[PDB]
């Protein structure tokens, strides 16, 4: 049997058992300086924003979506980021994947905080175009990016673009997806940052990475892809007060 | 509140219009009581399988002077007789028959220029409900017609001129109104969709399900 | 003034033509109708695909779904006026509503995916508010009142659209009604089937009524010729 | 005591006079219910913005023998039918149409020589009050005319001769009386001052404020 | 001494005695059909919208501002009218006028409901351009508008464009402004309409007329005009629910 979770206008279908993964044992609650720093909360912003689906094929390295940037163009969240300046928010990823019993694979859904990416050329830093992809996921690469006089972000799948071992990414809140057992993944991310409030257009709070460790395999005749689908809901988001004390 | 069957099936509907004269071949009217002739009321009645009701008949009789050349006219007041023949009762073969005098046919005499004549007929079925639809044969033998139960017989209605008023020709038209009362309905069934053809059967011409549109995304 | 006149809509007592006659007592026959609203509360299959020769066949009811060429394409769409609308004017609901000149209430819509037990996909059922126009793309539809329907878990999705009322007097036929909402379906994900399983599948729709439904000023039916 | 709205807006006012015949091109009458044609009642109604009331319609039908040369006449009694078409209802295109028989239009049959026919119409607005004045457009689009809300539709009124009495020509005139009942009025507004021009709009010709005098000390 | 009335972001200065004129003895309260007709209220919409000032000179007939149309382009009220369809609202006019002790005149501030205007040509009706003026007041006229084949709204000051006596406009909620005593006028208008909710783009609820009965007079050397200033605040405004029962 399935379930339905209605947040505002949106409604989404989920399994009775969802095994939610709270980020660091902390639920994204509100903020606990009077007139000097007034703050105003926004509620309607909370709702289920469904991003474009991505086709998972046999030759598919991986994907990455910056959580503040991805919704920077959709509904109130896209608007509020343009109007208010300082804002703090928490998230609830809902990576769902549908494939038959005759498909086989494995995916790692990991929420990485402060994922500072590397650059092909050691001398310079990556351009925001090759770093930020709006209304569309950014893909990894199998072979290393050719270095030269360019600002291409390093995108090899094994180094993960942060220059670490991709087998150790488990340290961060994560969840595996075995196409023979688990079919979805839920991760609740609290607000992780040095400051109580930060500018949302100049700093990405969390990064969502989905990398297939085991390649998708199927027999000739089955559907030749698997449509991974991501749903993001901003949680307990508050912004600065534009009033006058 | 307006959707109760008492408010949905209790509208005065005109179900018959004819004309009879004081002279000539046409001299009387006849109409076997049957509610399937007017399609506007038939379609409403055919929302349910078995309906039990009572009837209030209202007759509007108007006489016009037929064009003629008979000189020295001076008409008197016209009197009409509407004889309602109950199921299994004698029926007239002509205007000046001896069946118009029978006492078991409740005829009503009405003199021209008053409030219209009106009589109420009770539930006349020997069974417990009239059957809008019948899935059987009238008789056990092959001779019996299909879908015509002999249990929905409401009788017949004959009208005439008691006397010839003047010496000239006069034509009188009679309109009959049907008003069901105390209506109980059982087993609702789907609307007609198709158009009606005859009054005796459910025969129809196959038609589409609905009206078309440019596309499925339109 | 107002006496010695025959008014068709009057309730008076009439002299019985045949008195002293014992009418047969009533019996218990199952399924006695009390109000017409109960009939309008039975789900009826909706001919969504009334396109061309589809009406004169049985495929008018079924809605075709194809996995190929549907990354984000619209599956179907129709305005939300029951009576007076090609898709709903002939259902039970529409046929009851074509008798009254004034009707307001809420409509229930049920979609049943009729495919293999091994097919999985997602759909994006969106509801446009009366004044707002039908969505151009999948994003526009998402930024509204949508319901993401997964056919692997649930085989049937139910909606309950409110603010449904009479939009015109007499009878009108028009696509894209100004004071009525639009229900549209978008392919969030494609149909994923294993080997030896048909990927072409069909959907069906059922329209019903609700407790909060009113119907006033009964008139003639326009389907009689 | 005589200034209560019940005593100020409950006077039988004649709002329509026409004539129909049993022969010839003119054979029936029609009049969309609207109270803005008689200026004496319109000016009283226009003291308030929203008024909610009920209507008592009285019809005075009189028939005169049109001059003719048809010999050997002997008329019968004339019967008239006044059919009141409720809002959103079918309207006749001719005298002998099939719309006169519809059951949802409450027609009243009246035979010449009795008390005048009379019927009462209840509040027919789908809203909560009729709007004497409207400061909007009938439709959202530019096509919609200004100041004409489609919520003050009281229906239409058709009359005819049920039958042709004699062989000669006869012309029958029908006078309609308007009597509002149970009148409630809201938001009083100033009197007209200017004269009325049309029945559909508040268009007017600019006029002086009052009548003049010789001097300010006169 | 003066006072300050802070509604939301806006703040306005008023006299200690304001002699407010409640429209029909009724304060514009909220609405007192379940799931069939859901309704949602909007609050931030309430605030002080200050319209452009108008210069009152010796040869000045009058002005007129349609209350729903005037704010159709300003802030949330202009936006909400485009998004939601049905809406009911109440108003609080704040016509203020500042002139010295050496100026003399008199103004009538009247809120007229369903002010259906006339047309120069009897045959047709006035065009919406000559009827509705957005972000700008519409002026009356001294002499009659020449009739012809045009859709010019009748705008003579004495007939008032509604074809009545301008001395009888007092029947409606009003207030006089004597330049030697009163300096402002406050009128609270409840929601007056046949229906609970109405479309705001197709129907004007109230009309604000400001007509000078006595001409402005001043001696050579004083400022040759008087800047009338109008402030409108939408009150208890609610709109239809766009959710799904």
């Amino acid at each position: 049997r399935a379930r339905s979770i209605t947040l505002g206008n949106s409604t989404i279908t989920t399994q009775e058992c969802a095994n939610v993964v709270v980020g660091y044992g902390v639920w994204p609650d509100y903020l606990k300086t009077a007139e000097d720093q007034p703050t105003q909360p926004d509620v309607a912003t909370c709702r289920f924003y469904t991003l474009d689906s991505v086709q998972w094929q046999k030759t598919s390295p991986g994907w990455w979506w910056k959580l503040p940037d991805a919704l920077s163009n959709l509904g109130l969240f896209g608007q509020n980021m343009q109007y208010h300046y300082l804002g703090r928010t928490g998230y609830t990823v809902h990576v769902q994947c549908n494939a038959s019993k005759f498909h086989q694979g494995c995916l790692l859904v990991v929420c990485v905080p402060e994922a500072e990416m590397g650059c092909a050329t050691l001398d310079n830093t990556p351009s925001s175009a090759e770093l930020l992809g709006g209304d569309s996921a950014k893909e990894f690469a199998d072979k290393p990016v050719a270095s030269g006089s360019n600002k291409l972000v390093q995108r090899v799948v094994y180094n993960a673009g942060m220059g670490v071992g991709v087998g150790n990414l488990t340290i961060f809140p994560h969840q595996w997806i075995n196409l023979r057992t688990n079919n979805s993944a839920t991760i609740v991310m609290p607000y992780t940052n040095s400051v109580p409030m930060d500018n949302m257009f100049r700093h990405n709070n969390v990064t969502l990475m989905v990398i297939p460790f085991v390649p998708l395999d199927y027999c000739p005749g089955s559907t030749t892809y698997v449509p991974i689908t991501v749903t993001i809901a901003p949680m307990c988001a508050e912004y600065n007060g534009l009033r006058l004390a | 509140s307006e959707s109760t069957i008492e408010n949905f099936l209790c509208r005065s509907a005109c179900v018959y219009f004819t004309e009879y004269e004081n002279s000539g071949a046409k001299r009387y009217a006849e109409w076997v009581l049957t509610p399937r002739q007017a399609a506007q009321l038939r379609r409403k009645l055919e929302f349910f399988t078995y309906v039990r009701f009572d009837l209030e008949l209202t007759f509007v009789i108007t006489s016009t002077q037929q064009p003629s050349t008979t000189q020295n006219q001076d008409a008197q007041i016209l009197t009409h007789q509407i004889m309602y023949v109950p199921p299994g009762g004698p029926v007239p073969d002509k205007v000046d028959s001896y069946v118009w005098q029978t006492s078991t046919n409740p005829s009503v005499f009405w003199t021209e220029g008053n409030a219209p004549p009106r009589m109420s007929i009770p539930f006349l079925s020997i069974g417990n409900a009239y059957s809008n639809f019948y899935d059987g044969w009238s008789e056990f033998s092959r001779n019996g017609v299909y879908g015509i139960n002999t249990l929905n017989n409401m009788g017949t209605l004959y009208a005439r001129h008691v006397n010839a008023g003047s010496t000239g020709p006069i034509k009188s038209t009679i309109r009959i109104y049907f008003k069901p009362k105390h209506v109980k309905a059982w087993i609702p069934r789907p609307p007609r969709l198709c158009q009606y053809e005859k009054a005796k059967n459910v025969n129809f011409q196959p038609s589409g399900v609905t009206t078309t549109r440019q596309s499925i995304t339109t | 003034p107002g006496s010695c006149q025959f008014l068709t809509s009057d309730d008076f007592q009439s002299p019985s033509a045949m008195p002293q006659y014992d009418v047969t007592p009533e019996m218990r026959i199952p399924g006695e109708v009390k109000n017409l609203m109960e009939i309008a509360e039975v789900d009826s299959v909706v001919p969504v695909q009334n396109v061309g020769e589809k009406v004169n066949s049985m495929e008018a009811y079924q809605i075709p779904v194809r996995s190929n060429e549907g990354s984000g394409t619209q599956v179907f769409g129709f305005p939300l006026q029951p009576g007076y609308s090609s898709v709903f004017s002939r259902t039970l609901l529409g046929e009851i509503l074509n008798y009254y000149t004034h009707w307001s209430g809420s409509i229930k819509l049920t979609f049943m995916f009729c495919g293999s037990a091994m097919a999985t996909g997602k759909f994006l059922l969106a509801y446009s508010p009366p004044g707002a126009g039908a969505p151009t793309k999948r994003v526009d539809a998402m930024l509204g009142t949508h319901v993401v329907w997964d056919v692997g878990l649930q085989s049937s999705c139910v909606l309950c659209i409110p603010w449904i009322s009479q939009t015109h007097y007499r009878y009108v036929t028009s696509d894209e009604y100004t004071a009525g909402g639009f229900i549209t379906c978008w392919y969030q994900t494609n149909i994923v089937v294993p080997a030896d399983a048909q990927s072409s599948c069909y959907i069906m729709c059922f329209v019903s009524a609700c407790n909060d439904f009113s119907v006033r000023l009964l008139k003639d039916t326009p389907f009689i010729s």
